[PDB]
RNA sequence: ACCGUGAGGGAAAGGUGAAAAGAACCCCGGGAGGGGAGUGAAAUAGAGCCUGAAACCGUGGGCUUACAAGCAGUCACGGCC
RNA sequence: GCGAAUGCCGGCAUGAGUAACGAUAAAGAGGGUGAGAAUCCCUCUCGCCGUAAGCCCAAGGGUUCCUACGCAAUGGUCGUC
RNA sequence: CUCGAUGUCGGCUCGUCGCAUCCUGGGGCUGAAGAAGGUCCCAAGGGUUGGGCUGUUCGCCCAUUAAAGCGGCACGCGAGCUGGGUUCAGAACGUCGUGAGACAGUUCGGUCUCUAUCCGCCACGGGCGCAGGAGGCUUGAGGGGGGCUCUUCCUAGUACGAGAGGACCGGAAGGGACGCACCUCUGGUUUCCCAGCUGUCCCUCCAGGGGCAUAAGCUGGGUAGCCAUGUGCGGAAGGGAUAACCGCUGAAAGCAUCUAAGCGGGAAGCCCGCCCCAAGAUGAGGCCUCCCACGGCGUCAAGCCGGUAAGGACCCGGGAAGACCACCCGGUGGAUGGGCCGGGGGUGUAAGCGCCGCGAGGCGUUGAGCCGACCGGUCCCAAUCGUCCGAGGUCUUGACC
């Protein structure tokens, strides 16, 4: 019973899927939009476009920081369920091994030394 | 995150992107120029002309890595640190900047036009 | 800090993988072997997963532990031997069980504890 | 306004607009268990249990104090006064209404036995200039003729964790009439997985 | 460095080697034979409670 | 004896009994050592063993002691024996 | 004829059954011999040396080395080593 | 007193009281319009930042700040550090000295020990007791913890107004610092969880592994626990006495006065309200349930024995509780551990054979493989058997039946 159970119970309640998008993959920079919003109510499907990189994994969990080059570096981290979302579509690949925290990209990359991978 | 002595970045009519701030602008106990926050520095780094100069100004907090946590469990962290100087009432220093969107920032508010202003890839 | 804590062992993570081991070796060599209060307790635990993969019965498994203890006379000794003997059963094919007295110089308390027939 | 019970977990949640994190609170639902009826024991109160361990193990006086008002079989009990017993059962199915304020506590995780390190704030002493000490170690404790001695009662070294105790306000956010527990937010005072209790006062004029 | 000053009496000396004390060792009988076994054990004698698997050579 | 390189410094320990008759032998024990038999005038004269006290530690018995602040004590008195 | 002189010589106390065992180069098993074996013997797992924890000549020590019995003293407890 | 011995500076760390109170408020006063100052009496509540240079505390300076106080305790702190210091020999010169040597002129280095006995503090236990023997729930006299403050805005830009400008009263939101808990989330760890790697001796050559490369050779990530830099919360109300200071009713001073008389106003402070201890408060225990008056002897037989599992202790086995200990749940009529199993979350597609390349390896079966503390199943194993201690119920008075 206990914690498991009753638990895994309320959540299931609230998030319920976050949204049956299982679309994980390892790479795969790729994009989406949140409701994140603000200023009159605009909550805009903004989509941001990010080379995948972590994740917390029960009931609460988080595609995490997907580096984008905007013109400087910056990583996006979001929560998954976080009914925050919508649109959320890959576009780039699942490969590359090591797992996740990989940021050798965010790091040294070098568009090259990314692609190399 | 934070700091107090500062070798902070910036690009917005600065001398360099680069000053040191002393410390926090806000409840006398600072120890943290932190994210979306207003603070207090001296140039570190030069500057061809510009009538920036190697004085000290006060301004507000952009960037920082080590969490970037907002009020909608909006996350994220940028592997830069910088904010844009400040010209007393705030009024930002420069006619532009290179770097981009995301809350915390036009939620502190004060500073729309950082807001509008660096808008764009970078 | 500390308190809530799992796997509970002495002397040096080195030094005991070490003897779990050169133990779970003797006693599957004797059936029974006589120690100290936890070095039963726990080297139970030990031969213990270990005749689990000696049942686990195959070329992998046996790969396995065999990785663990370094010889073939047991290694197949085990896994033929006797891992038919319990292949059937639900584990706890340890026996850890306290003696009569306790080694000299000490008194450190000791016991035999054995494969569980 | 009082609920007991047995702490489940802590996890996060979401509300309104926006995710923010809670806690699980489970309670079967205590009984009147024993009554203090004022000319009984004129600190009135109501005192209660909230679920049952093994009935094959069991005091007499433990079976025939329930005997009293008789109600069930189990073990955790305990009381709280000026709380009156518009019921001779309760669970909080309703007993407590989400979308409210309260205030709450419990047993308090046990510690270890930590100096100046712990026990107390600032971590120790410095380090370097001096090591023979090396970074953090104990305060100073008096002095010459001023007490002449050493004094009585500053934070000590050691032994503080297992104790008990309890947070102010908190937030009541859910509630699941069915498996009888409510969603708090809360700072999971002490464990979790164990024993805690809720009650609400705070005719605080913000 | 720092000696006492002299020693409370033989006195003092008990009142600690004094709530020290030398308690006894637990003990019932041979779940098999006799003497006494202290909780979960066996010995050079009866030795067990299914398999004596001891004593005797 | 023993410290110092050498020069050199420089302890301690006297007695069992009257005479050896100073301990066959039996018994717990690996042994020591321990109970007996014999010694004898004694062996609380038993081998470091005459006389063998103070100090300190011990086994039993008497009185005494858990709301107590005093070198000590001690004058008084009351309860124990 | 003596408290008394951080006295002189010899006992006997005290913190203390806490500080400490001389190197963080680890050891675990089985059987053996024994009055008793963590601490001896074989044998089997295992770690640390190896450039030394190698061997070698020499110095200086001067018993001991061996083989056989024994352990009350001695090893910083063990201990049939 | 001290020379049979008392460590002197500066700083550190933990500080403790004090008011001639700095910020706080309460105030009468103004040369007080507002605002803002400044002028005294009351009141320590909390609070009473960073750096710079200087061995200097003082100090001057940078930046803020509500504010960034004076000082008591051998200028608190060496049995708790530090030791630049001035103050053992060096050597330096600058300076006296006929020179030996010297200068509170200076400058470079310059061997600070500590196994706690006492009373004292921090904790945790063993007693023995608060005159039945018991399992468990309480109420607190009395003691402990925390009581700070900023800015935005409504009222409200009207009270003041020439205007520039800003108000009692009272009401919202955000924050700094700090105190209390706590991991979901955020990030930190994870000596074995997983994964990659060189060198090397071993297994059996090949792979597939193995110890050593620290007490993990190295690397990249990594639960769970513990933990900030992450999260909730808190410093309130509000009740009663009052400080300065304001008044009511009123004489003695046949007009007057707050003033002995009698009444009220009033401070972030005092008692409470807030949490945390607590009858070893011998002045409790209050309530609940429950076992009943056993045997033999000189009597106030308040001494000796089995006694009730009434109950508990012991041993065992388990614990975010934990040095030991006591606390806590359990012992097989159980799930308590370990085991196993299902599952989470970890690693990142194994081992082999198979498919393309002389080869290096590449692709397939593979997101496989292997896994420690996290939810929980199932007696696979080990919580067997036992033991011991633990009421009979003082005298006395009053009351009821």
């Amino acid at each position: 019973m206990n914690r498991g159970a009753l638990i895994k119970l309320v959540e299931s309640r609230y998030v319920r899927t976050d949204l049956p998008e299982f679309r994980p993959g390892d790479t795969v920079r790729v994009s989406y939009k949140v409701k994140e919003g603000n200023r009159t109510r605009i909550q805009d499907f903004e989509g941001i476009v990010i080379r995948i990189r972590r994740n917390g994994f029960n009931t609460t969990f988080t595609v995490r920081k997907v580096s984008y080059g905007v013109g400087v570096e910056r990583i996006f981290p979001l929560h998954s369920p976080l009914i925050q979302k919508i649109d959320i579509v890959q576009r780039g690949r699942a490969r590359r091994a090591k797992l996740y925290f990989i940021r050798n990209l965010s790091d040294r990359e070098i568009r090259r030394k990314l692609r190399a991978d | 995150m934070i700091q107090p002595q500062t070798y902070l970045e910036v690009a917005d009519n600065t001398g360099a992107r680069k000053i040191m701030c002393i410390r926090v602008l806000k409840g006398s106990n600072a120890k943290y120029a932190t994210v979306g926050d207003v603070i207090v520095a001296s140039v570190k780094e030069a500057i061809p002309r510009g009538a920036v100069k190697e004085g000290d100004v006060v301004k507000a907090v952009v960037v920082r890595t080590k969490k970037e946590v907002k009020r909608p469990d909006g996350s994220a962290i940028r592997f830069d640190d910088n904010a844009a100087v400040i010209i007393n009432n705030q009024l930002e220093p420069r006619g532009t900047r290179v770097f981009g969107p995301v809350a915390r920032e036009l939620r502190e508010k004060g500073f729309m036009k950082i807001v509008s202003l660096a808008p764009e890839v970078l | 800090r500390h308190l809530k804590s799992g796997r509970k062992l002495n002397r040096h993570s080195s030094h005991r993988l070490a003897l779990y081991r050169n133990q779970a070796k003797s006693l599957l060599t004797h059936g029974r072997i006589t120690t100290t209060v936890p070095k039963a307790k726990e080297l139970r635990g030990f031969v213990d997963h270990l005749i689990h993969l000696a049942k686990r019965g195959d070329l992998h498994a046996r790969r396995l532990v065999l990785r663990d203890l370094q010889d073939v006379k047991l290694v197949r000794k085990l896994f033929d031997e006797i891992a038919p003997r319990y292949r059937d059963r639900q584990g706890g094919y340890t026996r850890v069980l306290k003696l009569a007295e306790r080694r000299r110089g000490d008194g450190a308390p000791l016991a035999l504890v054995e494969l569980v027939e | 306004m009082k609920g007991i019970l047995g702490v489940k977990v802590g996890m996060t949640r979401i509300f309104r607009d926006d995710r923010a994190v809670p806690v699980t609170v489970i309670l079967a639902g205590p009984c009147p268990v024993v009554q203090r009826r004022t000319p009984e024991k004129d600190g009135y109160t109501a005192v209660q249990l909230g679920f049952l361990p093994q009935n094959p193990k069991r005091v007499n006086r433990p079976l025939k104090g329930h005997f009293a008002k008789a109600g069930v079989e189990p073990v955790r009990i305990l009381r709280e006064i000026r709380d009156f017993n518009p019921e001779g059962d309760t669970v909080t199915v309703e007993i407590f209404k989400p979308g409210e304020r309260v205030d709450v506590t419990g047993t308090s995780k046990g510690r270890g036995f930590a100096g100046v390190m712990k026990r107390w704030n600032f971590a120790g002493g410095p380090d370097s200039h001096g090591a023979h000490k090396i970074h953090r170690h104990p305060g100073s404790i008096g002095n010459r003729k001023t007490p002449g001695r050493v004094y009585k009662g500053k934070k000590m070294a050691g032994h503080y964790g297992a104790e008990r105790v309890t947070v102010m306000n908190l937030e009541v956010v859910d509630v699941i009439p069915e498996e009888n527990l409510l969603l708090v937010k809360g700072a999971v005072p002490g464990p979790n997985g164990g024993l805690v209790i809720v009650r609400e006062t705070k005719k605080a004029a913000k | 460095h720092p000696v006492p000053k002299k020693k409370t009496s033989k006195a003092r000396r008990d009142a600690r080697r004094s709530h020290h004390a030398l308690t006894p060792p637990t003990l019932v009988p041979c779940p098999e034979c006799k003497a006494m076994k202290p909780p979960h054990t066996v010995c050079p004698e009866c030795g067990y409670y299914a398999g004596r698997k001891v004593l005797e050579v």
